[PDB]
């Protein structure tokens, strides 16, 4: 199972941004214009329009992966081997062989 | 995206993930900052939704399956042509039988 | 390099989609991650806030730290006491520390942490379907006393072990709409009380600096022109998608993530024996079931005919 | 929450008393798409409530 | 067992009842003191 993370957003207030390339797996970008933020203490930018953000997400390996997860395997040809129990006269021997 | 195998690694720890879970980045509709996005279901939970009955249970000859290594133990099937070489000290002349 | 030094890092203010009105809030609990990757039901929950650590970020395990609500933002302290889980009845805590909660939950769809008593008193609720989980192939609502130990894996109660790590950045600006006045179309910048803030404007060319005073921002007639946010903040946060990123966003430190996936065993019940009538080339089975337990048939020949059916009854 | 009843009680004193009457209340949202809780992102929809 | 009639008595305050349902008991694998058996299914309930 993958976890999404989504990082801390970037913001632009007056100006443009332009989207990367990164080797992060299933890598997602975009930017958006025309925007006026908010948090807790109030606006965030000094220009009412222009102020572009980017969005970014990627995928990772979850926390418990370690013990969940599955191992996909190619299989070629399979070999037998044997354990005997011989028992000749008053002699018994035990071996492996192909 | 979905299915089993939507996300690879050689290792768990491996620094090189390939991946493709069909993200989607949204434009935002709400005044407080935030990211929206949407995606496909992972593909591994779907699998083991429907992986079906293991091999433990399916195999033929009464075959058991045991993995570290993968194996299979204790099939009957066919037939083994053994030669064997039995040393002279295991036979007694028939003068003394 | 994975530090345990909460000194350096901070607790931080985020939007839960759903508090204690029913409407999204900025919430000093903000519930990031859920995982039910547990054997025996327990749940890992990150929060914003950081458990069992004080103000100070020293290690105490009757306190908590969280962020304020008021301008003059600075790093609170609670008692563990108030801090209540439920997903549809209240939960059982089995350990704290840091961003992070091991619980043991009732089956339901949703999780909620909250503050029960004080000023700080509201909640944080996200979708999570936690449903009941069993161990083997005979369904059980408890562990029996008589049966058999079977491998299992479950979340360690300990937080001195290790599932992973989260990364750590210095934080963004943060700008307070009451660190701006207008005063007869004059903008001025109120600090708090003996305090750095940094601020930017564009009123005609841009202009950025750092004052401790009042002072007067020339050219500027409405204050949505100019921020100011606290200067001189380096406590690392959570990479928090509710958050804006400093200038460089680049890894400072890491934080373990607790409470492991550990193989253990667990007791798994044992089924009634059937009684097995036999036949003339088959045999049938008479079988007791009051939960739902697993039948699997299959052929030693060249073809299996395998089979599968959970059985419930007799 | 959704339920099979209602209750009004009075919790303390002498008056300590319920009233309960059987009365389907069930999980209600508007749209083409079930939620538990509303969305942050999303569209706005016409709907009615009860004014508080 | 597991059938109606499953257990048979005269009266309700007889003494001599006649049963067979199926007990099994089997050895006890903790350490506390335990008798652990399997039984089937009341047959009263069953044709109830």
């Amino acid at each position: 199972k993958f976890h999404t993370v989504i990082p801390s957003p970037q913001v632009k207030c007056c100006g443009s941004l332009e989207c990367k390339a990164s080797s992060k797996a299933d890598y997602t970008c975009r930017v958006f214009g025309g925007v006026y933020p908010f948090m807790w203490g109030g606006a965030q930018c000094f220009c009412d329009s222009e102020n572009t953000q980017l969005s970014e997400a990627y995928v990772e390996f979850a926390p418990d992966c370690t013990i969940d997860h599955a191992v996909a395997l190619k299989v070629h040809t399979a070999a037998l081997k044997v354990g005997l129990r011989i028992v000749y006269g008053n002699t018994t021997a035990h071996l492996d062989t192909f | 995206p979905g299915a089993f195998g939507d996300i690879q690694a050689s290792s768990l720890d491996a620094t090189d993930i390939v991946a493709r879970t069909d993200i989607r980045l949204l434009k935002p509709s709400v005044k407080n900052i935030h990211v929206p996005y949407t995606q496909a279901v992972s593909g591994y939970e779907m699998w083991k939704n429907n992986s079906g009955r293991p091999l433990q249970e399916t195999a033929p000859f009464g075959c058991k399956i045991e993995v570290e290594p993968l194996r299979a133990s204790n099939c009957a099937y066919g037939h083994i042509p053994i030669s064997i070489d039995i040393p002279d000290a295991a036979f007694v002349r028939s003068s003394e039988s | 390099s994975i530090t345990d030094d909460f000194t350096l890092t901070s607790p931080y203010l985020g939007f839960c989609p759903y508090c204690r009105h029913s409407t999204p809030c900025f919430s000093p609990i903000k519930i990031e991650n859920v995982w039910d990757e547990s054997d025996d039901g327990s749940i890992r929950i990150q929060v914003s806030a950081q458990f069992g650590y004080n103000q100070a970020g020293t290690a105490d395990v009757t306190k908590f730290r969280y962020m304020s609500f008021d301008h003059d933002h600075d790093i609170k302290e609670d008692s563990m006491e108030k801090i209540a889980i439920s997903t549809s009845g209240p939960c059982r805590r089995l350990g704290h520390k840091g961003y992070f909660l091991l619980a043991q939950c009732p089956p339901g769809d949703s999780v909620t942490v909250s503050i029960t008593s004080g000023a700080s008193e509201n909640s944080c609720t996200v979708e999570k379907k936690i449903r009941r989980k069993f161990v083997g192939r005979e369904e059980y609502l408890f562990p029996p006393v008589h049966g058999k130990l079977v491998k299992c894996h479950v979340y360690d109660h300990l937080k001195e072990t290790s599932a992973g790590y989260i990364t750590m950045h210095r934080p963004g600006p943060h700008a307070y709409k009451s660190y701006l006045e207008e005063a007869s179309g004059e903008v001025y910048i109120k600090p708090p009380s003996g305090k750095n803030v940094t601020y930017e404007c564009k009123c005609g060319d841009y202009s950025t600096g750092i004052v401790s005073t009042r002072t007067k921002m020339n050219g500027c007639t409405k204050a949505k022109q100019c921020i100011a946010y606290k200067s001189d903040q380096t406590k690392w946060v959570f990479n928090s998608p509710d958050l804006i990123r400093h200038t460089d966003h680049s890894v400072q430190g890491k934080l373990h993530i607790p409470f492991r996936l550990t193989p253990t065993v667990c007791p798994v019940p044992l089924a009634h024996t059937p009684t097995v009538t036999k036949w003339f080339k088959g045999i049938t089975l008479h079988l007791t079931a009051m939960r739902p337990t697993l039948l699997t048939t299959r052929k030693l020949g060249l073809r299996a005919d395998a089979t599968a059916e959970w059985i419930t009854g007799s």
